[PDB]
């Protein structure tokens, strides 16, 4: 399983650029595909989504119309077509695979990210920007929401992502209670609508990074500002 | 000569011990308890898309996921609450007579006329349900298989043999032999230390997983046995046969506790199961109907209809909320 | 003769097993079912809100 | 009402519904054939003619019609318990070898291969699961039958046949004796073909017999039959 | 005067009551029990639906002759004439399609697997309603009410030249609803019987041979009933167009009697196509 | 190999050059001099227009055989196939309409006054283009490019079942462009000659009798040329559909030679219908 | 004289077609 993006570099504003991400080591045709952007000094932000089989397409309101997302299943490549890029699009664009079924773990594998430089609705809230921490103490991380994410089927759609500096963000907890494949038991999520908590039992040096919260109740998807740990 | 005549004497000694241990018929003792009465179950979900003859289903332990085996070569894993299909597993051999779902939910088994038990990994990183292990070395058709663990599984086969399989190693650790007829079903006890298997010699033999030998043999039935299911405590098991009877055997008492014979139904029993309490015995029949048998009053609590062809399989879920019965008309119907 | 000898030795172990009274066996079935009677969703129909299967 | 995953979960289920119906329509077009007979009949031979543990599945395409042939000879189990599986089959290919009258069975008790094959055909033809299914009968090894019938007569193995020792008469007599085992002749045809390492004529015979079964199905589908 | 009026009105009434009874009874049994799971039964449902709509036109036609005028008004006159012509072509094209269905079923069995599917049966049936729409929609426009001797007349008025377009429609109804369907029905069923005689299942024993006879007789009656019903109405319109004939009591009955035979096929299409099928016979025997 | 290629390409070239010359020359003389003031000349203009568009398809077909592939692309493939089929039906229906025109002119002279007007001629001609649109528009959709052995092929792809709809279109082209027009042309011109013999103007003196002969011969050639041209192309498609035939050098020429005869009528329609008319002969004599 | 009037119309129609 590997996702590598290509098509970056400096782009003139109002120009056109077509990104391509090649998928290897997994069945591309069965996963839905996301684009997520990250400003150099700001948190994550969702761009677009195409489902498996191209059955539905969603965009954020601030990227509606200008961006075009497509996918090719025989060649296993995700294509993002961009028209009239503005000065706010200077962000690193990630490719994400997401399968959706009962018990699935979507947003599990993230791409590497393509740097793009241009030269000229539920809102997730982070209480603290940065708390200094030491290895061996419990770390309480809290994200709050503008809407109760508790759906009637009992599934609360909150995703905890960790982005280590200089690395891709990785899924930790999916649907606020379930640990993703490869995540240690020390991470644990709890809470309800409008009030969530992330805990780390025995903090490690590799756990240091930026912790994001993402709702998945309705589109567009909105990331938190993030919480940064330092030693 | 002398050995086989001694076996006749030892068999008569067991028959003497059975007649001596029995004093009061079960139907006489349970007369005090009031009958459960008419129990009406309405169809809640109808699962469509098999397009072929269903043979087996198995519930998940979360009481929501269930796998189903059809003759188009497709294992379909179902979301029972929302009617959605979770997975569609393409099979190499279309002829598959059984399917198992692991208690952890990681693996799915199937088996049939190809004599190969195939284990399917569901939580792989690639996202497509691929073959983890193909278990081989049965001379007869696989009829039933149940996961003890993610690494251990007991399969029944048509070579009169059951076996304990190591999934990681790929070979049979314990071989269970001694059936005079082809084994057709197996059920795991809740502690999973013991299992019982019914064969085509009208016998149901208790097997110990760790030891590997036959502890007890039950010979109540007449022609041949198609189904077997443990009682929830782990001491009793009702058995379904092809003589229009269902018999309940106790491990400790070592006798037939009760028989379920009703006159107008002469067809056979494909599948049996117990409710969460154990008060209801739900048996799939060949008369296109599932009859709900009271465990202790020996009556017909309810009748399930609506299946065009004979109900191949029937499993009652873990918490006991729903009952899904599979039939040969490519419809799974969930009864609550 | 040799295969029949294995059958006799197996049949010996089946004879030498302790057994409990049928009426005592009857008591175990009655006790377990009555304890779990209200827990069973099939004996007592669950209210539709708590019932996960709905129209 | 449905959440964002629940709509995608239904969408995944609809794509699976599209995949299953395409496989279901493809499977309905594909002709399923059951291969039966003794081990020394020449199951292995007749499969190789049409191409050129458990189930051996043979896929061959003749005149834009896909055939599935299921060889069940490897299984040692009792057939009565799994014979119910092949109910929805188009035709039964039942192969026996004509030269088996001379041959003696492996079992110590005296027995006749012809009498075993007739009882093998009797349980298949009179089966409750095979009432609407026609049987494509193959009589194999007629060239070995031709040599053996000159040296050794058919009268010796059972006194019932009083016909003269002729190759054409004996092969015709063995043919009808299998057809006399049929107890429901109106709704079940027996398609008999003499095979001695023959070419595409064997495939053509099967295709001709299957074509009448598809006519029999379509006439039932129309309701006229 | 009066006995003639009671004879013609009962003639429509017998055709209407038996026609509405048979057609809706076949659409009831299919939807309740069959539920259109079979390709052939889909065609029979479209046949019963087209016949029932054509049978629905009969009370309106009854009132028209009895009163001698059209009291229903212009907007319904547009609808009633449209339902008459459109569902005539729809019913007859369904007869052609089932002739094509039964031909491919026997003579071309391998390609019948592609043809005889419930998915394909729905597509070809919708095309039959679309092909009838090619004449159905202009009949909706052209139909108006014309005052003749103070009596409203519900008929198709044509653009100038009136004589050219009126006879041109009569030729198309003659060709596309009689001449071309007789070519479809006779040849496809005729070649079907030839193939069935070649098939060795129906040949052989007397019991198997007798089943060949009943299928051949059922096919021949199906061909005959289409010929017996639609031949008088088509030729008599042509004779009325070619040669002016004096109005007579016998001439008045003959016009409506030929109309009654046209709908008599629609009455007898449930009997032939639905009740005589062995699949439906199992349903009535069971239920 | 090479002599065969030069023979077929010249065969298309002779038909194309003479076809484009004749057709545009008739549309020139009518628009410049006649200015479509006469009912009959309107039909001849629509005949020359339909033939010229069909003749325009010939260089595209020429390139297709010579290169062995279609280099023009998918969007033009949709256009070129559409112009081929639509203007074939448009030309032949114009031949039918002029047969209907000349029938009404002689046999029904009083109603011909209503029929033979420049206002009515424009209406019936537009209907001919509309009737051809019933097959013209689906040909526009169904035509796509299919890669066969790395060679683009410009052909009509059909929905599943492919075998049913492909042969069904071949029957409609057989019936509506050959079988029904032969019925229109032979009967209407045949009854026309019978009426002309009854007319006492053409009977009588030898000079008047000779004019009856030239009209009858001109009618018979017009009937024959339609029969001689379109009979090989229609039957050979049916034989190719029914019986698989091995590809041969003679078989390859025969396919394109029957296509060439189909357009040869369109080449000879100016000669028969336009140049042989006495009204046009007065124009060339004067000018 | 109706036959004669019709006869002239035939001649006019034949001149209209251009055949005459
Ligand atoms: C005013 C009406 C009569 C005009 C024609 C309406 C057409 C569009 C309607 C009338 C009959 C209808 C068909 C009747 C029966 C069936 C079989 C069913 O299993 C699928 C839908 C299908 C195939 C319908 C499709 C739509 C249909 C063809
Ligand atoms: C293959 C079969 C279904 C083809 C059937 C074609 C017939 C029924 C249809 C197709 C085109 C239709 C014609 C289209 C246009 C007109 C002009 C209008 O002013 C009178 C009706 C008339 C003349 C229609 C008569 C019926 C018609 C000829
Ligand atoms: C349908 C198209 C293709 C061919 C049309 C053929 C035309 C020329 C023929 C066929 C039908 C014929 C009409 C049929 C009936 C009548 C009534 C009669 O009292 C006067 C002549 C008249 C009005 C005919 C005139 C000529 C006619 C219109
Ligand atoms: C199409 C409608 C309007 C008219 C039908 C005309 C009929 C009589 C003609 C036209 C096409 C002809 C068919 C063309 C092709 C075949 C396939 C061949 O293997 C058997 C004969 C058969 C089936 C022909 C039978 C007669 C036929 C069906
Ligand atoms: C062969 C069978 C099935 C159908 C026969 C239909 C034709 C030939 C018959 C049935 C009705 C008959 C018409 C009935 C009434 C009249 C009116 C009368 O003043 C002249 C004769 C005439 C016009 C008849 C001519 C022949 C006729 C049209
Ligand atoms: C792409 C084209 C060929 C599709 C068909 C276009 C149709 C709408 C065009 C092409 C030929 C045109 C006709 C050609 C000649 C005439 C005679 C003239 O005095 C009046 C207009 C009239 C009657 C035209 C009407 C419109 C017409 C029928
Ligand atoms: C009176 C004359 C003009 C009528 C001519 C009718 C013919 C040419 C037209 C009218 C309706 C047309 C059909 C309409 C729909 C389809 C379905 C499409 O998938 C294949 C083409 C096909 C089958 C067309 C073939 C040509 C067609 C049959
Ligand atoms: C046009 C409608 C009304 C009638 C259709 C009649 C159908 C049943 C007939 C007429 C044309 C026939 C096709 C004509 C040609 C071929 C090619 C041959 O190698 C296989 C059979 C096949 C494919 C025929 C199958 C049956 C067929 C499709
Ligand atoms: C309409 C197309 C598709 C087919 C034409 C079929 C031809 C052969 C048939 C059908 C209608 C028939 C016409 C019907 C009416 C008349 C008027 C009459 O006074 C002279 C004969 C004449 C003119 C007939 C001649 C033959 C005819 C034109
Ligand atoms: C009567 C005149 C006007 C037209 C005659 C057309 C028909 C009968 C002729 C003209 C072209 C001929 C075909 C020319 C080429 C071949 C290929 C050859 O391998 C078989 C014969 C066959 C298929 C011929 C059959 C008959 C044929 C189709
Ligand atoms: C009284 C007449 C008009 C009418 C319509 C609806 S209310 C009143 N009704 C009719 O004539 N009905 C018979 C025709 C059959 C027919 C039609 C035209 C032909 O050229 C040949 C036959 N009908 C079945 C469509
Ligand atoms: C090469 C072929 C395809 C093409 C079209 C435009 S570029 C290439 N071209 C053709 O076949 N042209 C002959 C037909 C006549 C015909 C068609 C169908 C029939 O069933 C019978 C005859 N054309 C005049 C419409």
């Amino acid at each position: 399983v590997q996702l590598v993006e290509s098509g970056g570099g400096l782009v003139q504003p109002g120009g056109s650029r077509k990104l391509s991400c090649s998928a290897s080591g997994f069945a591309f045709s069965s996963f839905g595909m996301h684009w997520v952007r990250q400003a150099p000094e700001k948190g994550l932000e969702w761009v677009a989504y195409i489902s498996s089989g191209s059955g539905t397409i969603y965009y954020a309101d601030t990227v509606k119309g200008r961006f075009t997302i497509s996918r090719d299943d025989p060649k296993n490549t995700l294509f993002l077509q961009m028209t009239s890029l503005r000065s706010e699009d200077t962000a690193m664009y990630y490719c994400v695979r997401s399968i959706y079924y009962y018990g699935s773990s979507p947003f599990d594998f993230w791409g590497q990210g393509t740097t793009l430089t241009v030269s000229a609705d539920i809102v997730m809230t982070q209480a603290t920007s940065s708390v200094p921490v030491t290895p061996g103490e419990s770390v309480s991380i809290s994200c709050r929401s503008s809407k109760s994410l508790l759906h009637s089927n009992g599934n609360t759609y909150l995703y905890w992502f960790l982005q280590r500096p200089g690395q891709s963000p990785q899924l930790l907890i999916y649907r606020m209670s379930n640990l993703a494949s490869g995540v240690p038991d020390r991470f644990s999520g709890s809470g309800s609508g409008t009030a969530f908590t992330l805990t780390i039992s025995r903090l490690e040096a590799e756990d240091v990074g930026v912790y994001y919260c993402m709702q998945h109740l309705e589109y567009p998807l909105t990331f938190g500002a993030g919480t940064k740990l330092e030693l | 000569d002398q050995l086989r005549q001694e076996a006749e004497q030892l068999k008569n000694q067991i028959r003497d011990a059975r007649k001596a241990c029995a004093d009061a018929t079960l139907s006489q003792i349970t007369n005090n308890i009031d009958p459960v009465g008419r129990i009406q179950m309405r169809t809640r979900r109808t699962l469509r898309g098999h397009l072929a003859k269903i043979y087996a289903m198995h519930w998940g332990t979360d009481s929501r996921l269930l796998v189903s085996a059809s003759q188009d070569g497709k294992l379909i894993i179902w979301d029972s609450y929302t009617t959605n299909k979770v997975h569609a597993i393409p099979l190499r051999s279309s002829w598959v007579m059984t399917c198992a779902y692991a208690p952890s939910g990681n693996y799915v088994a199937c088996g049939g006329l190809d004599n190969i038990c195939s284990i399917y990994n569901l939580k792989t990183r690639e996202g497509n349900v691929r073959v983890s292990r193909e278990l081989a070395g049965h001379t007869g058709y696989l009829s039933c298989c149940r996961f003890l663990d993610d690494n251990q599984i007991v399969t029944s086969s048509g070579d009169t043999t059951c076996a304990l399989w190591d999934i990681e190693t790929g070979q049979q650790t314990t071989t269970f032999t001694g059936h005079t007829g082809d084994v057709m079903s197996l059920s795991l006890a809740p502690d999973t230390r013991l299992f019982v298997s019914g064969a085509c010699d009208a016998s149901a033999k208790l097997w110990d997983v760790r030891e590997g030998m036959c502890r007890q043999t039950f010979t109540g039935h007449e022609s041949d046995i198609n189904a077997i299911c443990f009682f929830p405590n782990g001491n009793a098991f009702a058995t379904g046969s092809d003589d229009a009877t269902c018999r309940l055997f106790d491990l400790r008492a070592d006798q037939e506790l009760m028989t379920y014979s009703h006159d107008n139904i002469i067809c056979g029993i494909t599948s049996v199961s117990f409710s969460k309490s154990g008060r209801l015995l739900l048996a799939g029949y060949d008369d296109f109907n599932c009859n709900v048998w009271d465990a202790l009053k020996a009556d017909r609590a309810g009748v399930l209809a609506g299946h065009d062809n004979r109900v191949s399989c029937l499993g009652v879920t873990d918490d006991g909320m729903a009952v899904a019965t599979g039939s040969w008309d490519s419809f799974l119907k969930i009864w609550n | 003769i040799a295969q029949a000898r294995k059958l006799v030795e197996q049949l010996k172990m089946e004879a030498n097993i302790d057994r409990i009274k049928v009426s005592k066996a009857a008591a175990d079935l009655m006790a377990y079912c009555e304890a779990h009677a209200k827990e069973d969703p099939l004996l007592t129909p669950v209210p539709a809100s708590e019932n996960p299967f709905r129209e | 009402t449905l959440s964002a995953e629940d709509k995608a979960a239904v969408e995944r289920s609809k794509m699976i519904d599209r995949n299953l119906r395409e496989d279901g329509e493809k499977a309905a077009r594909e002709v399923k054939l059951l291969l039966l007979g003794a081990g020394e009949s020449g199951k292995s031979t007749i499969v190789k003619q049409m191409k050129i543990t458990g189930i051996v599945e043979t896929h061959f395409t003749f005149k834009d019609l896909h055939f599935k042939m299921f060889d069940v000879g490897a299984q040692r189990s009792e057939r009565k318990k799994w014979i119910h599986c092949f109910e929805g089959v188009t035709a039964i290919i039942f192969c026996v070898a004509l030269s088996d009258y001379d041959l003696v069975l492996a079992e110590d008790e005296e027995m006749n291969r012809m009498h075993e094959s007739m009882k093998l055909f009797d349980s298949i033809c009179n089966n409750k699961w095979f009432t609407d299914t026609s049987i494509i009968l193959f009589l194999n090894k007629k060239d070995l039958f031709e040599e053996k019938i000159k040296k050794s007569p058919l009268t010796i193995c059972y006194p019932e046949y009083a016909g003269s020792n002729t190759y054409e008469e004996a092969a015709a007599y063995i043919q009808c004796q299998f057809e006399d085992l049929n107890k429901r002749k109106d709704t079940k045809e027996i398609y008999t073909h003499f095979t001695c390492s023959t070419d595409t004529k064997n495939v053509q015979f099967v295709f001709d017999a299957v074509t009448d079964v598809i006519i029999k199905n379509n006439l039932k589908d129309c309701g006229l039959f | 005067s009066m006995i003639t009026a009671i004879t013609i009105m009962a003639l429509y009434s017998i055709v209407c009551v038996v026609g509405l009874f048979g057609n809706f009874l076949v659409m009831y049994v299919i939807v309740r029990y069959t539920k259109m799971k079979t390709a052939t039964n889909i065609y029979i449902f479209n046949l019963a639906l087209a016949d029932a709509l054509a049978t629905s036109t009969l009370p309106f036609q009854s009132v028209n002759y009895l009163m001698g005028t059209w009291p229903f008004g212009t907007i319904l006159c547009k609808i009633v004439i449209s339902i008459d012509y459109y569902n005539m072509f729809t019913s007859i094209f369904t007869l052609c399609t089932m002739s094509v269905d039964r031909y491919i079923a026997v003579c071309h069995p391998v390609k019948a697997l592609d043809f005889r599917t419930p998915r394909n049966a729905k597509i070809i049936n919708v095309c039959n309603w679309i092909l009838s729409s090619a004449i159905g929609l202009p009949v909706m426009f052209m139909a108006t009410t014309k005052y003749r001797q103070g009596s409203i007349d519900c008929t198709l008025t044509f653009s100038h030249p009136t004589w050219y377009w009126e006879n041109l429609l009569k030729i198309c109804v003659f060709i596309f609803a009689f001449i071309m369907p007789v070519l479809i029905i006779t040849v496809c069923y005729g070649l079907m019987i030839l193939r069935l005689k070649s098939v060795r299942m129906l040949s052989g024993s007397k019991e198997k041979d007798r089943n060949l006879r009943r299928i051949t007789r059922m096919v021949l009656v199906v061909v005959a009933v289409f010929i017996v019903c639609w031949t008088p109405i088509h030729i008599y319109v042509i004779i009325k167009a070619l040669v002016t004939i004096p109005e007579t009591t016998f001439q008045t009955v003959s016009w409506h009697f030929c109309i009654a035979l046209g709908y008599t096929n629609s009455c007898l299409n449930p009997v032939l196509y639905a009740f005589l099928d062995e699949n439906f016979k199992r349903c009535f025997r069971e239920f």
